């Protein structure tokens, strides 16, 4: 339940603003710079799974 | 919900985290599009 608040909560928020979506949904078979970027936008805000 | 503009710093984040290699998307009369290469 906690799994699905966050996640439609992360969602509202790659909504909202279509910006960091464009540079998230980018091709490339090694993403690390969108992992990190994961890493960094909301690793201190949301658990772990 | 969003913390708020800390977004563009993971944006700058992202972008300078990042032999450049890149693909070709459309091909038709002579002319190509191609994604990837960010230092053209």
């Amino acid at each position: 339940t906690t799994l699905a608040g966050e996640l439609v909560s992360v969602a509202r928020l790659l909504d909202r603003e279509a910006v960091v979506t464009r540079y998230l949904t980018v091709p490339a078979e090694d993403a690390t710079p969108r992992i990190r970027l994961i890493e960094r936008l909301v690793s201190g805000k949301v658990g772990a799974p | 919900t969003i913390p708020a503009d800390d977004i563009q710093s993971a944006i700058e984040e992202y972008v300078s985290s990042f032999e450049e290699v890149g693909t070709v998307v459309d091909a038709g009369d002579g002319i190509a599009h191609v994604e990837g290469l960010p230092s053209v």
